[PDB]
């Protein structure tokens, strides 16, 4: 072990996450107030566009097949997937807004 | 409210300046020249506002710089808003990721756009008094509000949206509002105090807002589900077909109900004489539908190559387009006019000259580009300041005219150093000996 | 009212004997054309063959894809159809020849019916694993539900009292509003209460609808409608359109065969048209050849104004109508003839009637002389700025002076083509 | 009349309180911690 | 300390009333290219109308991106200039036609300046002032918050409306250690006191000072971004765990083809803005370096979009002369560009320098780089500057030295530069051998 | 300051381990603990008869 996994990676070579902070780091305090409007992003985007998207989304599909809506991510009552990966998968995802 | 601004090549020119009985002035809002193609414009105009004829190709023609974009923009700004009107280079279908068909396709839809009009409600006066009773770790929160204009006074208690809207966005006791039932939201309508009299009226108001979409745009909100963002990022498209005959289906029953009305609108396209074959055979095809728009495409090519072939065609057209089009044709300006043009330029431009620089600039443009001319006048008068005279002399465009070379006096320059000059071959003679 | 270039073709007009008259449905001439045309119409009626292929040639200003419409439109609307110009084929997401089987497969179509279970009510209570109790005008059920819709309503912020509508085959939830019954709790409440359904919770129904196979294929493939968040989460991970694999086509043929069948459903076949064929490739014209002997592939109709040319994508075989011969040999060919002076002036009166404008016969004559003089097309695009030039005089009829001032307002292809030729910068 | 910074009664809701601040003490509570306030001393 | 065949010319040189003298701002020769480069600084200085295009054509080494860099020098550090080669617009991602558009926008800034009134400090005891209900009820209605100030250099007390109540519900710094608040609007912000460093021997914050200066600061914020960025941010999705924005954090966001409505909306709020006296648009200028590498499409495009209302004030460059367009082959043009395109803009000429203009931008060359040159041998520089270019004398200046640092002689002699020009070949030379062997070279 | 962890005191109740030694083969010392630093060592919680390093510089702490 301690000549296989005692000190094998932490040698730098690649990268080293202090050196990706020391990089990424920011020299901003505060900037763009008008991020308000000047920005306007698009999560304000969609509810300021709700009257429209209620009166003209208006085609439905001609035909749908169900067990492939589910099947399209891999979690069926038969899949591939984990145990409790599939419940975590929409447990971090059902608290989405 | 207008835009920002600055001056551009056809900043100066704001309407056809036409005629009730369709009759071209010489000179009407920064317009001048070429009176039968004005009285053809103002006939096309005639044409988008009756609404009842579609799929009609109209093309004008001439030699470079005689205003057949100039004519297109004046017909476009005479048009007015409200009416979706297009503007499109030819170079700008060959794309990469889209198939230059569905381009085409999506040009259209865009050029058309349909009317809607529907029934809203707005509640608006002078609030008095503010009261909202939330509980903490309860199960339950309430709202009193004493709202009175100058005529009437009614108290309301509110229930959960109302008072989120309220809170969120902050209402004090001088601070005046306007809130919607079916919407529920909750808008500043400016402070009476704490600046404005007590708003009149009763509190109920009743009215009708419109909305013009145009049809690209229904076309493809309904795509996917996360088409409604293509109208930003753009990162759509070969909408399948099965969605454009329902989404004309719908809009013809939206037509016949009679609840929304469609606005036909105009698709302009510059430089069309560069374009492939394929796109051509597609407009072929595109004319003949019950909602095209009408099309108009400028060239000032005369014979020459079809791009996507080997022999040559009348402006570079297939026979077969202008057989389906007519041709508009532009001529050749005079002295006078091109004094009028550079004056109305000058006067946009707040720049003073005098008759005998007028002149000159005259003959300038006589003997070279009316473009030459245009520009040669604004260096003059950036010149003017360092002399500091508000004014612009015959010096002044002579020296602004032997410090910036012409085409023709470099064309002539270059016949006798093409040594020094990077030959097509690639040799030159750099070293001087 | 918008008219364009069409709309006046209400049909061939052919006899039921399958002779064809001189004017009618808003056609004039062409009388073997048209009976070749209503032969083919009573050939795709008959629905037994597959895999034909006609192909019309003739001149400009000859009336191709107004046959094309006229044909369709004789047809009706039961029978699938999908106008397609041979430039919309070429794609950058998917090849060619994939293109071209996806329009074979929207083509043909399928009448199906199935039964429609919903329940609608009012909502009473939710417990969790999940049930919930539906409160009816009358009835009152309980449920019990598969989890992904529950979370479904809960991201419907559906509340207490509310009512709601399920449709249970597809697992569709939509929120009515709230009950009247409950109703003046708010002075000024957002929430626009809603009168309770009458009739059962449980409630059956039939439909009848109609679908195309590469709806089938598209639906079966790509999933685009889903409702809880692992469904539009994954539908939006692959926005691209990709290839089908032949096997899916396999299968959905087993499918819709076991359907049929068993006597729920019947086949529709229908007819492809492609406009100005002569620009498709090479590879596309000996995909087709392959396409059509197949045993599903409909009925197609190709359309080419051309003569001794080159096909696009060689340099050498010069065939007729831009076709080479492989694709002419299972090919039948239907030949039209150019106009004459008299069907040309009908032609203009009868645009100008469904234009409802007036017209004096002296400006008829004109017209028609025109119209020999330079093309068919010139005097049917320029007939109505002739008729907002006599508007402008307000007049409601034509003149021979306004058409003479209307033609000299507006140029044709001959008298530019002179222009150009003298011109000092190719003007 | 629109005199002052636009005075705001801020008012509590119903005489119980188990501590006597109705809003001094939850901001103590945030300003210290519950958790580190038995290490004060 | 390094320079790359530029950065020697400090601006354009030219004095009031627009003469150009001879040495000045590393500049020698061309005197009118510098007068005309000048009315167009000052053109563009005018900030009033834009549009406008100009070409300068002239032979290779007659120092057109040395004109260029010295218009960008005139021009200052708030203007922005957008360097660029014809090479460039070509992409694999989007369309030609997009990357030419989106650099156009990237030419023109924008600036915006706005003043904040914030009164902070220490606070000595955070509680909030009790008084009797206005209406009939109980308990305790707060009509003032007392607020303690401390700061170096001014220190007061002051007292606020009790609405901050929600505002004070989470800050975690101290009791009253160092505050930031907002007088129209109000708020908090978490800023603890230096003096408290030492009580505790660990500490995972580190500790703020005491505000230096006035107790009230009136400070004013000045921030210039282009219009480019403006809608990519617009286009470009936010946030954190929602869907869309984890998708987008794996998604590698390639540019793809923004679209005119997000312009408009941008155009119509930075309008309504600069209407509103807040915000200041600075029209820029944008640089295309070799010009003659671009095709009909790009020339098309660029006809379009210089009518445009927000079209920047373009500079282009080449070196071609009686050669055929890109594109096409029947187009025989002046420096490969359409004639349709030369009618839409001016032209500035260039004139090839002689062997005293030769020996002055060598004596130039040699004093920036701080080295030291013998006159015989600055003369023999200038002859072969003359015979063959003066691109290779340039280059030559630091092999001398090389060779004079290796016989240690700060100075440079004339056997030195023989050596040199032995050494290294210019390009008669080298073609004289490659035409002289006949063993592929 | 690395592998100096030595020992925890928990306790009264309540930001608990206030003040734990550090240690190393040469050298030792005592250090007094806050709520944060409680909460920091309340992730990953150790024995503290290893040697640990921990950020001296307001970072975060990494078992050794
Ligand atoms: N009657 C006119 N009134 C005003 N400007 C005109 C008129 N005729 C031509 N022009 C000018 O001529 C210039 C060239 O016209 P334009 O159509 O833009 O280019 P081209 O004619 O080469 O297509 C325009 O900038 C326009 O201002
Ligand atoms: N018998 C007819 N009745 C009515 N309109 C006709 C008739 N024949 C030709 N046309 C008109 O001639 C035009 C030519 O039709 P189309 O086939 O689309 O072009 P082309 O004949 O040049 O291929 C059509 O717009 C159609 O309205
Ligand atoms: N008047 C001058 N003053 C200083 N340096 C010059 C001058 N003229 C040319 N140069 C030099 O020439 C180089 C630029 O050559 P340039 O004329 O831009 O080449 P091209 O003609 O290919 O654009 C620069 O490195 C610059 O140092
Ligand atoms: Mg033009
Ligand atoms: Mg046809
Ligand atoms: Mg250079």
């Amino acid at each position: 072990v301690n000549k296989l996994r005692c000190d094998r990676r932490p040698i730098f070579g690649k990268n080293l996450i202090d050196l990706l902070t020391k990089d990424r780091r920011v020299k901003y305090d505060k900037s763009s107030i008008i991020d308000n409007e000047l920005i306007k992003p698009l999560q304000t985007r969609v509810l300021d566009n709700r009257k429209i998207i209620d009166t003209f989304a208006v085609l439905t599909p001609s035909a749908v097949s169900l067990d492939m809506r589910k099947l399209a991510l891999g979690l069926n009552d038969d899949s591939s997937v984990g145990e409790n990966t599939r419940l975590k998968v929409m447990q971090n995802c059902f608290e989405v807004s | 409210l207008k835009s920002l601004s600055l001056i551009a090549a056809h900043s100066h020119i704001t309407g056809l300046g036409l005629d009730e009985n369709l009759q071209p002035r010489p000179t009407s809002e920064g317009m001048v020249g070429q009176l039968q193609a004005r009285r053809a414009a103002g006939v096309i105009l005639k044409m988008v506002q009756n609404g009842t004829i579609a799929g009609r190709a109209v093309l004008v023609a001439g030699p470079p710089s005689t205003g057949k974009t100039a004519l297109a923009m004046g017909v476009s700004q005479s048009l007015g808003k409200d009416v979706p009107f297009t503007a499109i280079a030819g170079s700008e279908i060959f794309s990469l990721e889209l198939s230059k068909t569905e381009a085409l396709t999506q040009a259209f839809r865009k050029s058309i756009g349909i009317k809607i009009k529907e029934e809203t409600e707005l509640i608006e006066g002078e609030v008095v008094e503010i009261q909202i009773d939330r509980s903490i770790t309860g199960g339950h929160k309430q709202g009193k509000l004493t709202i009175k204009t100058t005529d009437m006074e009614t108290i309301y208690e509110l229930g959960n949206k109302m008072i989120d809207g309220l809170t969120k966005e902050k209402v004090l006791a001088g601070d005046v509002i306007s809130i919607d039932k079916a919407s529920g939201k909750i808008t500043k309508l400016g402070r009476s105090f704490a600046f404005v009299q007590c708003p009149e009226g009763e509190l109920q108001k009743r009215k009708t807002v419109v909305h013009t979409v145009s049809l690209h745009e229904i076309d493809v909100i309904n795509s996917r589900t996360q088409g409604f963002l293509a109208l930003f990022t753009g990162d759509t498209g070969e909408i399948r077909s099965e969605v454009r005959d329902q989404i004309n289906t719908k809009v013809a029953e939206w037509k016949e109900e009679g609840k929304a009305e469609i606005v036909p609108g105009v698709l302009f396209i510059d430089e069309v004489h560069m374009l492939d074959i394929e796109c051509f055979s597609f407009i072929n095809r595109a004319l003949e539908d019950e909602f095209a728009p009408i099309v108009m495409m400028a060239t000032n090519r005369g014979v020459s190559k079809t791009r996507g072939t080997n022999y040559k065609s009348p402006h570079g057209l297939p026979l077969d387009l202008l057989d389906r089009s007519i041709i508009i044709t532009t001529k050749s300006y005079n002295e006078q006019e091109i004094k009028t043009i550079l004056s109305i330029r000058a006067q946009e431009e707040e720049v003073e000259l005098s008759s005998d620089a007028l002149d000159l600039l005259t003959k300038t443009g006589v003997e070279t580009s009316l473009r030459y001319s245009s520009n040669l006048i604004s260096v003059a008068q950036q010149i003017a300041m360092k002399r500091k005279n508000n004014t612009v002399e015959v010096e002044d465009v002579k020296r602004a005219y032997l410090l910036f070379l012409d085409s023709a006096r470099s064309v002539k320059y270059v016949q006798e150093n093409e040594s020094q000059y990077i030959d097509d071959q690639g040799n030159v003679q750099i070293s001087i000996a | 009212t918008r008219t364009a270039a069409h709309t006046h073709i209400k049909g061939l007009g052919l006899d039921e004997s399958g002779v064809a008259k001189r004017v009618e449905g808003g056609f004039v001439g062409q009388i073997e054309a048209r009976e070749a045309c209503g032969v083919i119409v009573d050939l795709i009626k008959a629905k037994k063959m597959s895999g034909r292929a006609i192909l019309l040639a003739g001149g400009p200003s000859t009336g191709k894809t107004a046959l094309a419409l006229a044909i369709s439109q004789e047809l009706g609307p039961k029978v699938p159809f999908c106008p397609l110009v041979g430039s919309e084929l070429y794609s950058v997401e998917v090849k060619k020849t994939e293109t071209l089987m996806e329009n074979f497969r929207r083509a043909i179509g399928l009448r199906i019916k199935e039964t429609k279970e919903v329940y609608e009510g009012e909502v009473t209570e939710l417990t969790p694993e999940v049930i919930v109790g539906l409160k009816s005008a009358k009835g009152t059920k309980t449920l019990r539900l598969d989890p992904t819709i529950y979370e479904s309503i809960q991201r419907e912020k559906v509340s207490i009292g509310d009512v709601i509508y399920i449709e249970a085959n597809t697992g569709a939830v939509k929120r009515v509003g709230r009950s009247d019954a409950y109703a003046t709790e708010f002075d000024l409440e957002t929430e626009e209460y809603v009168p309770l359904p009458k009739g059962e919770v449980h409630k059956k129904k039939e439909i009848v609808q109609d679908v195309t196979l590469h709806d089938l294929d598209v639906a079966n493939a790509r999933p685009q409608g889903g409702q809880d968040v692992i469904s539009m989460m994954g539908q939006l991970l692959k926005p691209k359109k990709t290839e089908i694999t032949e096997k899916l086509r396999q299968e959905v043929n087993k499918v819709v065969a076991k359907y049929i069948d068993q006597g729920v459903a019947e086949l529709i076949p229908g007819v492809l048209f492609i406009d100005e064929v002569n620009m498709l490739d090479i590879e596309i014209f000996t995909y087709l050849n392959k396409a059509l002997e197949s045993n599903i592939a409909p009925v197609v109709v190709l359309a080419s104004n051309r003569g001794m040319t080159t096909v696009r994508g060689t340099e050498d075989v010069i065939s007729p109508h831009g076709v080479p011969p492989d694709l002419i040999d299972r090919l039948l060919i239907v030949r039209t003839l150019p106009y004459d002076k008299d069907e040309i002036r009908t032609i203009i009166e009868r645009r100008a009637t469904v234009e409802r404008l007036q017209v004096e016969s002296s400006a008829l004559d004109l017209l028609a002389t025109m119209g020999t003089e330079t093309s068919l097309r010139y005097a049917l695009q320029l007939l109505a700025p002739c008729g907002i030039l006599a508007q402008t005089s307000n007049r409601k009829e034509i003149v021979v002076n306004d058409v003479n001032e209307a033609k000299l307002l507006f140029l044709d292809a001959k008298r530019s083509t002179k222009i150009l030729e003298t011109s000092a910068n190719y003007l | 009349e629109g005199p002052e910074q636009l005075t705001s009664r801020n008012f509590v809701t119903l005489y119980d309180f188990p501590n006597a601040p109705p809003n001094l003490k939850d901001f103590n509570t945030n300003l210290f911690g519950d958790r580190w306030s038995y290490t004060n001393g």
